[PDB]
RNA sequence: GGUGAAAUUCUUGGAUUUAUUGAAGACUAACUACUGCGAAAGCAUUUGCCAAGGACGUUUUCAUUAAUCAAGAACGAAAGUUAGGGGAUCGAAGAUGAUCAGAUACCGUCGUAGUCUUAACCAUAAACUAUGCCGACUAGGGAUCGGGUGGUGUUUUUUUAAUGACCCACUCGGCACCUUACGAGAAAUCAAAGUCUUUGGGUUCUGGGGGGAGUAUGGUCGCAAGGCUGAAACUUAAAGGAAUUG
């Protein structure tokens, strides 16, 4: 039967979205059906801030950032623990954590 | 089987069968 | 040939599929004001003394 | 009425040759024989004299076009951009 | 990995340091600072004259260690080397650019991302390409959570930021450019000019890259080294 | 007071590069990668191959002259991964402790306007 | 098709070229029957790197 | 270099990597959304040109010109076909390196046709919302897109106008969404799948247990691949749908 009233994907009044490919194993995917997430992080992994702060010849020094749109399939994100199987009833969840 | 190969194999079978009618036509 | 002694001030828990390894975060002993994060292979209380070969590294996680 | 149902101009030719030759004689008889509009009288008189020779019977111009065609798309686009880069030259 | 090559050369020694020279880098007049560094080359042997070898290099430098000031720390400036003269070689604009983690933290959605570039001639005869960029702001007040762009107001934001960026651009030579660009002129009259079109946060102009440069004229290079 | 190199540490997977250049770019000082200190095709991108080649690139830009340096990281790029590898952090940890001067981190990761085709095919690596 | 003394290609109890018809560029005159100096032969697939 | 691990492969003729350029073709990232347009397929750089279209507004005009439609006609992803151009990437086939008992599969490295374009064809798809179109009525709720109306509302200009961008209230037309079940349904679920034994608003198409079989044959279209139309013999008591506990 019918899982999803949304058929696993946001597409209601288009027909065709061009596609994109999954960063861990490049398979094809609608745009829309993809599990997007955002991956911004510091450059220097919270371990290093201290060396770099105190190696560095500037004082007040920004550390700036990384910043990454990821794009998961269905499978790269089950398996990677990005998303998880979710019960009958809260499949309709929409709110983030 | 597979509902997709199964039409393969009697496209297949199809031609083979177009040729060798073809043969005596 | 160097050997640094830092002191466990904080366990943190255990590491590995069969839980032989526990992740540790020591204070070195001289140097002092310096915290690494380490794999110890025995039973480690808080307050030991461990003598790292080289200090230069840090654990994330054992599969 | 309709004779030949898909051969056209080419039922010159018979049998012969074969039918996939037969079909780009024929797409391109068919342009070397039409008649086409003089850009100078505005009339449909314009006609193949030899390969790459379209004249007016009417105005009795001749301009240089394509062996089949008039004018071909090479020659328009070519045109086109030489319009615009002697456009672009004085800006 | 260290062992695993099977064969060093397809057929079958000197430290080169002590066989290199530094020599120290300056930027034009149309900067608070000119020592940008120190570069490397081969002693200038009877082959070579390393001089020609090193005309041909590109430098970054950041704009904020350009300027003394931190605020610059996003912008990078391009220095072409065109001439030396006896160790203190000296370098010319060629141009600018954002970093990435200033152009991905000014880029964020449920905002429209409006993007202008004109190829335009200067007075000078350089011939630039700059690049703009701009961004919409929710106003104060505003409670609907993205305001977005009307696509014809996108249109005529890029039509105004093209013949502004050509009108400052015309009858100012490079380096009145770069004082113009520094302390960021162009993105005030932007949004001045733009501000009754929509509010339109984050002015910022983008990279000018150089494509055409006229012939090398070292008078009016050693006009700013002075 | 300080005299500033270029690191660029091109840390992907399978392998980490840190090799010292000049402001220019054109001078290359001390190229190790990961896979010059470590036996194995798997440790090659290892974060403690990382460490090591950084600090034998610090010792020879200090026997050079090189006292700081600009951090150029990049990833993979282009159609790949754009996301660092596990030796970037070490490297970069690596020759802030061994005694050079850092500034001015930044990432140099190519990224694309619309590139090619990405490998795999559309079913992706089956795996 | 023709006679040995007409060609280098030509005699034989069946119609067939014999040696290699890619002739060297140093060959003489009386020799350059075939593919003067071919780089390569046969069917041109892919793009020629031009 | 690659991988789970490797190997094939490239490397003192300098590989990998760095910098400066240059060429080629492809693509249009991030912005990009339970957002928009389009009959559908589909369409994401800028600018210019060409014609088109919906909604809204209207105290403009015609006057029933309309709805659905056998036949018939236009368009119709990708793949494929013909002939030129282009041919950077990726890559059916193919070749190799692994794995495996085997592996002409999955993984790795090359790589042809193709992928792009022009002129023609082909007429298919899980071409899906698996839900025909037109028309009326029937529960609440808020949000959003486009247009419009009003508000001494906020901000900007030239403090101040008009704009524009917002805010509030309303309205028309959309893509949708949330909650409930008066109702419906076999249930899953549905504001349409409701107003259907209290069975009739108009109309088109399709199905009659499962296989055999979308097969054979005969037509017709197509260069071909194939498309459209399309049985019977024989065989069988079950196949099948939605949910329940294991
Ligand atoms: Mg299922
Ligand atoms: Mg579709
Ligand atoms: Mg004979
Ligand atoms: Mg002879
Ligand atoms: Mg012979
Ligand atoms: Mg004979
Ligand atoms: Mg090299
Ligand atoms: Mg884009
Ligand atoms: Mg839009
Ligand atoms: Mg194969
Ligand atoms: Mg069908
Ligand atoms: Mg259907
Ligand atoms: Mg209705
Ligand atoms: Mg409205
Ligand atoms: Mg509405
Ligand atoms: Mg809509
Ligand atoms: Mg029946
Ligand atoms: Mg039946
Ligand atoms: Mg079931
Ligand atoms: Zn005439």
């Amino acid at each position: 039967p019918k899982k999803r009233a949304s058929n696993g994907r946001n597409k209601k009044g288009r027909g065709h979205v061009k596609p994109v490919r999954c960063v861990n194993c490049s398979k094809s995917i609608p745009k829309d059906k993809a599990i997007k997430r955002m991956a911004i992080r510091n450059i220097v992994e919270a371990a290093a801030v201290r060396d770099l702060s105190e190696a560095s010849v500037y004082p007040e020094y920004a550390l700036p950032k990384t910043y990454n749109k990821l794009h998961y399939c269905v499978s790269c994100a089950i398996h990677a623990r990005i998303v998880r199987v979710r019960s009958r009833e809260d499949r309709k969840n929409r709110a983030p954590p | 089987m597979r509902a997709k190969w199964r039409k393969k194999r009697t496209r297949r079978l199809k031609r083979k069968r177009r040729k060798v009618r073809a043969r005596s036509k | 040939t160097p050997v640094t002694l830092a002191k466990v001030i904080k366990v943190l828990g255990r590491t590995g599929s069969r839980g032989g390894v526990t992740q540790v975060r020591v204070e070195f002993l001289e140097d002092t004001s310096r915290t690494i994060v380490r794999n110890v292979k025995g039973p480690v209380r808080e307050n030991d003394i461990l003598v790292l070969m080289e200090s230069e590294r840090e654990a994330r996680r054992l599969r | 009425a309709k004779r030949t149902k898909k051969v056209g101009i080419t039922g010159k030719y018979g049998v012969r040759y074969g039918s996939s030759l037969r079909r780009q004689v024929k797409k391109l008889e068919i342009q070397q024989h039409a008649r086409y509009d003089c850009s100078f009288c505005g009339k449909k008189t314009v006609k193949r004299g030899a390969a790459g020779i379209w004249t007016c019977s009417c105005c009795k111009k001749t301009v240089a076009g394509g062996a089949y065609t008039v004018s071909t798309a090479a020659a328009a686009t070519v045109r086109s951009t030489i319009r615009r880069l002697r456009e672009m030259v004085e800006a | 990995a260290v062992g695993k090559n099977k064969r060093l050369s397809k057929g079958k020694v000197v430290d080169p340091f002590t066989r290199k020279e530094w020599f120290d880098i300056k930027a034009p007049s149309t900067f608070e600072n000119r020592n940008v560094g120190k570069t490397l080359v081969n002693k200038s042997t009877g082959l070579k004259s390393a001089s020609d070898a090193l005309k041909g290099r590109v430098v970054e430098v950041c704009l904020a260690d350009l300027q003394g000031s931190e605020d610059h720390s996003f912008r990078k400036i391009k220095l072409r080397v065109d001439e030396v003269q006896g160790k203190n070689l000296l370098t010319n604009f060629h141009g600018m650019d954002f970093t990435t983690d200033k152009l991905r933290s000014m880029v964020r959605k449920w905002q429209t991302l409006i993007e202008a570039n004109v190829t335009v001639k200067t007075s000078d005869d350089y011939v630039l390409r700059i690049f703009a960029i701009a961004f919409t702001r929710k106003q104060a007040n505003q409670v609907k959570r993205h305001s977005y762009a009307q696509s014809s107001h996108i249109r005529a934001i890029r039509k105004v930021i093209s013949e502004i960026l050509t009108k400052e651009v015309q009858g100012s030579t490079l380096a009145q450019l770069t004082s113009k660009l520094i302390p960021e002129v162009i993105n005030k009259e932007i949004e001045n000019a733009t501000k009754d079109i929509f509010p339109l946060q984050n002015i910022h102009v983008r990279k000018v890259k150089l494509l055409k440069q006229p012939k090398f004229d070292v008078g009016a290079l050693m006009a700013l080294h002075g | 007071s300080q005299v500033f190199g270029v690191a660029r540490i091109y840390a992907s997977f399978n392998d980490t590069f840190v090799h010292v250049t000049d402001l220019s770019g054109k001078e290359t000082i001390a190229r190790v990668t990961g896979g010059m200190k470590v036996k194995a095709d798997r440790d090659e991108s290892s974060p403690y191959a990382a460490m090591l080649a950084a600090q034998d690139v610090a010792a020879k830009c200090k026997e050079v002259g090189i006292t700081a340096v600009h951090v150029k990281i990049r990833a993979t790029g282009g159609t790949r991964t754009k996301t660092p590898g596990p030796g970037g952090q070490a490297a970069l940890r690596a020759l802030a402790r061994s005694g050079l001067r850092i500034g001015r981190i930044e990432d140099v990761t190519p990224v694309p306007s619309d590139s090619t085709r990405k490998k795999g095919g559309r079913r992706g690596r089956r795996l | 098709a023709m006679n040995p003394v007409d060609h280098p290609h030509g005699g034989g109890n069946h119609q067939h070229i014999g040696k290699a018809s890619t002739i060297s560029r140093g060959a003489v005159s009386g020799q350059k029957a075939g593919l003067i100096a071919a780089r390569r032969t046969g069917l041109l697939r892919g793009s020629q790197k031009t």
